[PDB]
């Protein structure tokens, strides 16, 4: 009489990780698990654990493992996964190092607004007057934000990499008492850049 | 004339496609020098006379890392150590951000890049214990579990992961004592616990010498890794 032999995986994936793109649609295949057993036994396949259960589903009788809700790089890049395969008789789990991968879906966030400063209207060309900055969590060009007015104003600049603004013609009282200025930071991802607004009020003063 | 400009600030961005992070995976006790990514492929020129970006490390804990510019390569550095993923080191990936700042324009770009470090059959099973014995009673029926010693980390044990450090046990034939692989048995060789499959005889015979070896279940046949213990198991009256 043959004892039973437990199934064993076959997935290759096990051995390094798997890379599953954070814009992937919840309900989307992801992989197939694939096993062997030497009793050539029907086998039956499932998630185990708790973080597995969360974010996966396992139809038992393919293996085929799909989203169950969606992953988010920016809240976690990786982590760790059980699967189970059972012949009827037993039933054997093995890990898998899942790799969420970055695609750009946020805008940038500006940091301590409100902005309004306060100028001389004899403050020289050349001065730089205030400083904004905006943080964009994305990966890469996705994360790396730049600066411009919107549009671009004749009296003030901002450095686009940098968001010191300066200004860059003589002010004058009489004709204009406060500029509110547009300012957009903006991530450089190639294929969908995203942006936010935030308003800088310059009061020129006497 | 709005966008005129743009290809200012094309230096630091990737030089291809796909996802944003660099993921690639290298076997884990690799020698020094190994390559980590053979091109990061990142716009622009870093270093020689003219270059158009800086590139550098950051968050390289530990200095696992090793950048060259000039060919945007990474290289592990290892000299005077090891890259171990078993126990104690437990080294599963190393993930680090190559900096590109853009000299024309002065953004700054971060390039992440993820490690992630594979698993060697690198160790074999070990066993607690140099020796181990079972005692049994003469009128013991056949097919009576007389050992159990590799209960709960007690037999081998093997610091792998997966089934490199899976362990599996079979009883040898022993030349010294011959009859001892016909008088007992491991049905199950996933427990290594040990059964009598003979009627034993008291005034024939009262000791036994069992051979036990344990084998790890890599996939590969030739890297599996064996380790052998003896089981003594004395009669009582
Ligand atoms: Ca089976
Ligand atoms: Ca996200
Ligand atoms: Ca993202
Ligand atoms: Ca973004
Ligand atoms: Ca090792
Ligand atoms: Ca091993
Ligand atoms: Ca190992
Ligand atoms: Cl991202
Ligand atoms: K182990």
């Amino acid at each position: 009489m043959q004892v039973n032999r437990l199934p064993f995986f076959t997935n290759h994936f096990f051995d390094t990780y798997l890379l599953i793109s954070e814009d992937t649609p919840v309900g989307s295949s992801v992989t197939q698990l694939l096993a062997r057993d030497m009793d050539n036994d029907p086998l039956v396949f499932g998630v185990s654990g708790e973080e597995a259960s969360r974010f996966f589903a396992v139809e038992p009788d393919t293996g085929v493992v799909w989203l169950r809700q969606p992953l988010d790089r920016e809240t976690k890049s990786e982590f760790t996964v059980e699967f189970s395969v059972s012949d009827h008789q037993g039933v054997i789990t093995r890990k898998v190092n899942i790799q969420v991968g970055g695609v750009n879906d946020n805008a940038p966030t500006f940091h301590n607004q409100p902005y309004s400063v306060r100028i001389p209207e004899n403050t020289p060309v050349g001065t730089p007057i205030f400083i904004v900055n905006a943080t964009d969590p994305d990966l890469g060009a996705g994360g790396s934000v730049l600066y411009s007015f919107q549009p671009p104003s004749p009296f003030f600049a901002i450095d686009s990499a940098r968001g010191i603004v300066t200004v860059i013609q003589e002010l004058d009282y009489e004709v204009t008492q406060a500029y509110q200025l547009t300012v957009n930071a903006t991530d450089q991802d190639k294929t969908r850049p995203l942006s936010t607004l935030a308003n800088l009020a310059i009061i020129i003063t006497d | 004339m709005q966008y005129d400009d743009d290809w200012q600030y094309e230096d630091c961005k990737l030089a291809r496609g796909g996802p944003p992070a660099t993921i690639v995976a290298i076997d884990e006790e690799s020698r020094n020098g190994t390559i980590l990514v053979d091109n990061m492929l990142i716009k622009g020129t870093a270093g020689g006379p003219d270059p158009t970006i800086e590139l550098s490390l950051k968050d390289n804990v530990d200095y696992w890392v090793l950048l060259d510019p000039v060919k945007q390569m990474l290289f592990l550095n290892s000299t005077g150590r090891v890259l171990d993923r078993d126990p104690p080191m437990n080294i599963h990936s190393i993930v680090v951000q190559v900096q590109c700042v853009n000299k024309k324009v002065g953004t700054v770009i971060y390039h992440e890049v993820r490690i992630v470090v594979r698993d060697r059959n690198d160790n074999s099973p070990t066993f607690k214990h140099e020796s181990y014995y079972a005692t049994v009673n003469e009128l013991t029926p056949v097919g009576t579990t007389i050992f159990t010693g590799f209960s709960g980390d007690n037999g081998a044990t093997d610091i792998d992961d997966g089934p490199n450090g899976q362990i599996e046990y079979v009883i040898q034939y022993n030349p010294e004592d011959p009859t001892s692989n016909d008088t007992f048995e491991i049905p199950l060789m996933l427990t290594g616990n040990v059964v009598l499959r003979k009627r034993l005889n008291y005034e024939d015979k009262t000791r036994y010498y069992v051979i036990i070896q344990a084998n790890d279940r890599a996939q590969n046949l030739n890297e599996r890794r064996t380790t052998t213990t003896t089981l003594t198991v004395d009669l009582e009256h």
